[PDB]
């Protein structure tokens, strides 16, 4: 029931996020423009979970 | 797919009657179902065609005593609403109790319209809560349509009464319906008397005839909350795809209403979204905190102003959201119609998942509890009392609703990962 | 130049009183990254109510040194930008000359925030009457007016006078010129040339006084009464030290009168 | 932040209706309240704006018992006050008493507009001095106002009584307001009926209609006095630096008036500067000194003449003070605006800190001291009586206006570092 399905829901809950932090960390460098970050990392969320170095 | 609206009661039967005549103006219809003569939009959901193009739209009326159905049939609007479907107490029980013997072919006339549209994806109740022979009614209908199409989901636009507290019975038959519509509706749009009551009293001087001007009030946000899907465009072509991000957990499907001209008898998009968050606008009457917002806006609006206005509205802060998730304002455009009034050329409405209207679930459940103590009124008619002896579907209704009650506050709590 | 002037100079009001504002409410890692500083300008544009146009964007609110960690020094630029039939008279030059002018009067506005943050903290303790409550907010009275003075001076002079110069002068080589000439009393009035500069090198240790002041927000009451005493010891030292340079600049005379009204 | 400002009294009613009215016509609007098409200016603090940009004042308007209160209402400006604020004795503890049952609703009106503007910095009342039931109803706002709101700056704009001394419980009234004010305020700014009276002798002949036509001087005083928060500045754009360097402590709040163009119906600043520290255009009827002082100029005014002009009042020694403060003169610019006329486009006010009010105080303390002696008006009302019966809120009033005159003659002792 959750053997076969919470494992496969963590695992890709994981994947999603670091996917999600490398996909708005690249997006970061690009110093309009940077409001694709901000749209995305909205009141609070998930606009300060890893500084890169 | 086409939607089939299911107005049941003699106040839902009003506000149905009231939408179809609106949609009827701003469409192409005249009061016969004629293509108007002076006429761009996605008429296929909403309105059936005919080859004379008498566009019928597909509502379904149900009658129960019918009183205010006569006045409905003696309309010049009544050749407009011909699918030739419409088929003859204050409490819920008699009101579940008269449907459960009619159902068979009440059900025929859902069969039917579903056998002749090309499609059908929803069921859109004008539901009455505590509206007599409307409740109840609606409660058993509610649970009958789920069952019967499990794969399709139900819109209720619930006009919940509040008129400052005549029903005696109007707790009781309240906490009843919320119990069917938490388990077996999919989406809910929540409205206020008195909430309506106090914007009628704010724009107008209209305070006696109180629910005849409401039901233009109603009607509106009734159109407004369609006309995405009514007219085409980039995005929220379809209404599920509306209807997700508006309902994020199953439990909380209940959606605020306002308006930015309340008084829609040049203005940019950033005024608009500010004028919209203020609680003026607002139609409904510890922390609290919004789950999700969105917004549509019809008229002469410039694009690359309302990402600038999204900024702005980030920065003004009206309002927060603080949920467990990454719900954001979202920005939504339509095209205001031709041929009526452009009158407030930009115009806008916001429906929003809010925690506040737990409050307004809980006020009736208080009166319900004091009366449940009182036991006042039981009602004791012998229909009342052989339909539940026990008495104990109250008591479920309540557990139910109490949940829910709860559920909202553990939404405002930093931890809705765990159960709610 | 009137827009310039509007963001540069910060000649417009709740425009400087809001990005100001906005910065020192945080005060290292943070408030450097292009994250808050690059859109701080972004929300405070937007309640400047005045602007918004094309002239309004270009405002690089960038940096020039990176600070490791109670002093009156927070170094930070502010560049306009413009385009090629414009860059060939304004000079890239005397762009950089307004950033060394805006520093300082930033650094001014970092006084009125500061000791309005400690009248207004102040004004939650007050029942509370006594001998240390009432002689100690007559410091905050006595080291409030020098700056409401200082700051009457460079907003008479580096605004409005130096303004009516190079206004009524130009109504193309006398362009160059003559921007060369109205900067130039800009920083000539505003006390930032090096003649004029131990004038300059006394209202650090004023400045510092006050930021010592906010400090202390009666558990060490005596530990700020010798603050006032050496606030006011510096202040009767600029009296001085002004008066001794009249004898050897037309643009000081009227800053021995701002100071000294009706004293010595 | 914006300002609210709370009139109330017949004669505070009266100059805070010509107050809007002069600013009415003084900004770009109209008696509706919309802006007129003719109309750079910063509307946003004394102005709410509307949606259709109907600019109304954040007015509240205090009645009690109205009868000649009508004769506001039946205006041509009473569209533009609308916030829909306005509820329903000559002692004052009748005034006290009466606004002691209506405090919850009133101060409901106050909250109203506090949340209904983005923010709230001052509450600026147009209070009457003695106004019968101005005061007493005045003094206990004034104590509500600073416990409910004390992050809050309040101004008092107290039209002193003095009409060469019909009110024979005046004194009284007076000396209770004192107390309150003292207490309770965080800046008053005096003004005197007969300073504008013998003013009104001197510019013009008008004797006898005194209180009309000197509704005017006072309200070219009260627009003058804010002009530099109403229109733009590079300082003192908000209310608190502008207060701060007027009132040094916290006691001495109290604060003179006076114009430079005593007739405003080319001057350099030399000129216009040195006709402040001439007593006939000051507006207020032992070494003596002034604490402080501060000037405002209007008008498109000439600058390197405010260098020569600074060093000019300095050499001219016009204005004698030697105080415990610095006391330096500060001088301010502002723009006259572009809709009333240019004759006398260079147009100056001063308000300052001057121990000379202090004798002004000590007049109606020695009329009630006098009239304390005698007890011949005690009232002996039974709303008086039982309102005070030990009769010692007089005699707290008087130990603690004692206590202001006292500090008022320290002030001027070279020791005001130690207690005064």
């Amino acid at each position: 029931l959750v053997s076969g399905f919470e494992a496969t829901i963590n695992k890709f809950d994981k994947n999603f996020s670091a996917h999600l932090l490398d996909l708005l960390a690249r997006l970061s460098i690009y110093s309009g423009m940077a409001s694709v970050i901000s749209r995305l990392d909205f009141n609070g969320f998930y606009t300060e979970r890893l500084e890169r170095l | 797919r086409e939607i089939i609206t299911l107005q049941l009661g003699q106040c839902g039967n009003q506000i149905g009657f009231e939408f179809w005549k609106q949609l009827c103006a701003e469409h192409g219809i005249s009061p016969e179902g004629i293509v108007e003569e002076f006429a761009t939009d996605r008429k296929d959901v909403f309105f059936y065609q005919a080859d004379d193009e008498h566009y019928i739209p597909r509502a379904v009326l149900l009658d129960l005593e019918p009183r205010v159905i006569h006045s409905i049939l003696n309309s010049p609007y009544a050749k407009l609403y011909n699918p030739e479907n419409i088929y003859l107490g204050n409490n819920w029980a008699s009101g579940f109790s008269q449907g459960e013997k009619i159902h068979e072919d009440i059900f025929d006339i859902i069969d039917r319209e579903a056998d002749g549209s090309d499609s059908l994806e929803g069921f859109v109740l004008c539901h009455s809560i505590a509206g007599g022979t409307g409740s109840g009614l609606g409660s058993y209908l509610l649970e009958r349509l789920n069952d019967r199409y499990p794969k399709k989901l139900v819109q209720t636009y619930s006009v919940f009464p509040n008129q400052d507290e005549d029903v005696v019975v109007q707790p009781y038959n309240s906490l009843l319906t919320l119990k069917r519509l938490t388990q077996n509706a999919d989406c809910v749009v929540v409205l206020d008397n008195t909430a309506l009551n106090r914007i009628a009293t704010d724009r107008l001087h209209i305070q006696n005839p109180s629910f005849s001007q409401i039901n233009q009030l109603v009607s509106t946000i009734m159109s407004a909350s369609t006309t995405t899907l009514r007219y085409p465009g980039y995005m929220n072509n379809d209404l599920i795809g509306l209807i997700a991000s508006l309902i994020p957990t199953p439990r909380l499907h209940f959606l605020m209403t306002g308006y930015t001209p309340l008084t829609t008898d040049k203005t940019t998009v950033l005024d608009v979204m500010r004028r919209l968050l203020q609680p003026k606008n607002v139609m409904v009457s510890t922390n609290h905190c919004y789950i999700a917002i969105l917004n549509i806006i019809q008229g002469e609006v410039d694009p690359t102003q309302v990402h600038k206005s999204l900024q702005r509205i980030r920065e003004r802060k009206l309002a927060n959201f603080i949920p467990w998730g990454p719900a954001s304002i979202q920005v939504a455009l339509s095209r205001k119609s031709p041929y009526l009034p452009s009158a407030h050329r930009v115009s806008g409405l916001m429906m929003a998942n809010h925690t506040s209207i737990s409050s307004l679930f809980e006020r009736t459940c208080r009166q319900y509890d004091k009366l449940r103590k009182r036991e006042a009124f039981l009602e004791q008619f012998r229909k009342e009392d052989m339909f539940k002896d026990n008495f104990d579907e109250m008591d479920t209704s309540r557990e139910i609703v109490q949940q829910l009650i709860d559920e909202y506050h553990a939404a405002t709590r930093p931890d809705y990962i765990s159960w709610g | 130049y009137e827009a310039l002037r509007h963001f540069l100079l910060m000649e417009d009001g709740e425009f400087a009183q809001s990005l100001s504002d906005l910065l020192f409410e945080k005060l290292p890692g943070e408030l450097l990254n292009p994250l808050v500083l690059n859109s701080v300008l972004s929300k405070a544009l937007q309640c400047s109510l005045h602007g918004d146009t094309p002239h309004a964007s270009n405002l690089s609110l960038a940096l020039k040194y990176l600070p490791e960690v109670p002093d009156v020094l927070s170094c930070l630029e502010l560049r306009y930008k413009v385009d090629w039939p414009l860059n060939i008279v304004i000079t890239e030059g005397c762009v950089s000359k307004y950033s060394g002018v805006f520093s300082f009067l930033l650094q001014l506005k970092l006084m009125m925030w500061a000791l309005k943050d400690v009248c207004f903290h102040l004004k939650r303790t007050a029942m509370a009457g006594s001998v240390q409550f009432r002689q100690l907010q007559l410091f905050k009275h006595e080291m409030q007016h020098f700056v409401k003075v200082i700051q009457g001076y460079i907003a008479n002079q580096i605004l409005h006078v130096t303004w009516c110069e190079f206004r009524a002068r130009l109504a193309l080589e006398e362009i160059q010129r003559a921007h060369a000439e109205y900067l130039h009393k800009a920083v000539f009035r505003g006390l930032l040339t090096e003649k004029a500069a131990p004038v300059m090198n006394v209202i650090h240790s004023i400045f510092s006084l006050v930021l010592k002041f906010r400090s202390q927000l009666h558990p060490n009451f005596a530990l700020m009464q010798q603050s006032y005493n050496t606030f006011k010891y510096y202040s009767h030292f600029l009296f001085k030290v002004v008066t001794k340079l009249v004898n050897r600049q037309p643009h000081l005379e009227d800053f021995l009168l701002r100071i000294n009204f009706n004293n010595y």
